């Protein structure tokens, strides 16, 4: 619900396209893909936990919300990203923040909180913002990678909205994952 | 501090110092003592400068209050100072197209509970049924005293339906001293009470009270129960003082950077 | 501060705004950078209140340090101080009978060695070479300047086989004014230089160096600090860890020592 991961988004970027930009028009398109697909994740795992015990949303309940949201391939490789970021975070440890103990850029702090504060449940385990952030993390690395392919296709350095369109329509899953965005 | 001695981190090593290197770690036991009183009185004359401090700060402040308030208009200088930093190649000239003037417009709208929301651990303490009380906020101001020792936040609201109050006002009084019965442990300045202020709500707006069923009057999850201070109601005392250091110390002297956005955290 | 102004969290909403209020965010902005000014005047003041103290703290501190090198006896007010806090029945008397007195130890022996390496920021900078070094080490003091405005810290060496310097200085440049190209990321005092000593090694005794010569990880490096944009990448980040090294033992460490020895300090 209007919440800003442009700066997240930014450094997903560098990550995947080092010497790409993005322009404002475009990172708002970002924006509003990461915050619709965070709702309709959370609200299909806050109906898991309604009467769950505790009432309490975990990784589990994160999990089975990507397989139902996420397209067949789209949701094997958000899985597989959100039990590595659960796992690197169980063995991890100046205090470091919880996303770089996870290995992410997407905030799992914020995530967090976003989560309580939403009333999606009770309780809200440590672990399912983890898994979470990896999640919304991977879905824009994945948007930006090709969106980066057909900005510089049109011999541009800046994504631009119709290079987030062409990558979105033109991918078979991202298209049926963001089509009413 | 560890105020149990036996989980010292070199309790091993202490344990087996001899008897006269004891002793001599027990005199720098009571040097350390003597340190953290002088500590003291130089936290009293910090905060002697920041009451100082106000009347450089006040200025500035009060114009910023009269630019949100509509009350007076940007200067020349002032337009020409970016609304954003960081902007390269005709993006702020673009930034400045966007929307046109709108003389209905008045002031700076939402200012206050923008700042606050995005700060972090504020926007923690927001529910969505402060958010529109919030908008009425007008001002938010913060003085400090000597005695009694402490400081106060103060929150100016605008005529509105939810409560008569124009200003609602939290008081920290705050003890400066060592604990004479545990003087190694202080580390500053701390609270020894909070005082908050009775809302006087209109008729069913308020949020920070619910009934649940015996009938019985329970505390709802509201911003407003910042002004309702108090076996863990302790720590409560120590976030709720987090919560008026931020909006004290980092908030009110820079408003415009979380009402921008330009300020940020990553926890 | 993001200095990227499209990244700031609220960009959106300042976009949508009508350019009237637009403009008046600006007259903000401008007002901003005129509270931060006056925030830079606090810091200063802050600064002279630390030299002013610093008579008050050396005499606490100095007899701390004879104490340390065995130059004066504990008092019977120091003897009667407890060596730890919340010791219960027996075990404050069972600790003093569990270790005979022994008069061939003299002072406290690895007092700044164990203080530091408890510490958990400096720990990681002592290598297991630069250990038998530091044991050496009888005292730590720390000292600020107003011009040039900054502080330094000297680490005071008994007659050791490593080096003959006696003291070892490092100095730290500090900048309390707000940068005039980007007037609102100031948040205090920020670090300009760092300034080392040359360590005298003796023969075979340079832990910094190796063969392999290089560079080779060592407390001691601390007294090589990195340059600045003058004496010249990554160079900026490795002026500001030993900064912030430089702080904790200035701001922590020193006037809290003992507290470091015994462990009672944690994290």
């Amino acid at each position: 619900r209007k919440e800003s991961y442009s700066v997240y988004i930014y450094r997903v970027l560098k990550q995947v396209h080092p010497d790409t930009g993005v322009s404002s028009k475009a990172m708002s398109i970002m924006n509003s893909f990461v915050n619709d697909v965070f709702e309709r994740i959370a609200a299909e795992a806050s109906r898991l936990a309604h009467y769950n015990k505790r009432s309490t949303i975990s990784s589990r309940e994160i999990q089975t919300a990507v397989r139902l949201i996420l397209p067949g391939e789209l949701a094997k490789h958000a899985v597989s990203e959100g039990t590595k970021a659960v796992t690197k975070y169980t063995s991890s440890k100046k205090a470091k923040s919880r996303s770089s103990r996870a290995g992410l850029q997407f905030p799992v702090g914020r995530l967090h909180r976003i989560l309580r504060k939403g009333n999606y449940a009770q309780r809200v385990g440590a672990g399912a913002p983890v898994y979470l952030a990896a999640v919304l993390e991977y879905l824009a690395a994945e948007v930006l990678e090709l969106a980066g392919n057909a900005a510089r296709d049109n011999k541009k350095t800046r994504i631009a909205p119709r290079h987030l369109q062409l990558a979105v329509r033109n991918d078979e899953e991202l298209n049926k994952l963001l089509a009413g965005v | 501090f560890q105020h149990m001695g036996l989980l010292s981190t070199n309790f091993d090593m202490i344990q087996a110092l001899p008897l006269n290197v004891k002793q001599r770690v027990c005199a720098l036991k009571n040097l350390q003592m003597k340190t953290i009183q002088i500590e003291s009185d130089f936290y009293k004359r910090v905060h002697e400068l920041e009451i100082e401090f106000e009347g450089k700060f006040k200025s500035t402040f009060d114009q910023r209050k009269a630019i949100v308030a509509g009350e007076v208009e940007p200067t020349k200088e002032q337009i020409d100072t970016p609304i954003l930093e960081g902007l390269e190649g005709d993006q702020l000239a673009e930034l400045y197209k966007a929307a046109e003037a709108d003389p209905s417009a008045k002031g700076i709208k939402d200012f206050w509970l923008t700042a606050l929301r995005t700060h972090d651990l504020v926007a923690e303490a927001i529910e969505e049924h402060d958010v529109p009380i919030l908008s009425y906020l007008t001002d938010v101001t913060t003085a400090a005293s000597k005695d009694p020792a402490g400081f106060k936040i103060e929150f100016h609201f605008a005529t509105n339906p939810y409560f008569k109050n124009q200003v609602l006002t939290k008081t920290y009084l705050l003890g400066f001293d060592p604990d004479a019965e545990a003087p190694l442990q202080f580390d500053g300045p701390h609270v020894i009470r909070a005082v908050g202020d009775t809302i006087e709500w209109e008729d069913g707006k308020n949020v920070t009270k619910k009934a649940v069923k015996l009938t019985k009057t329970v505390k709802a999850d509201s911003f407003f129960n910042f002004f309702e201070p108090p076996e863990q109601a302790e720590e409560f005392l120590e976030l709720d003082y987090e919560m008026g250091q931020a909006i004290r110390d980092t908030i009110i002297p820079r408003a415009v950077l979380f009402y921008t956005g330009e300020l940020q955290s990553d926890d």
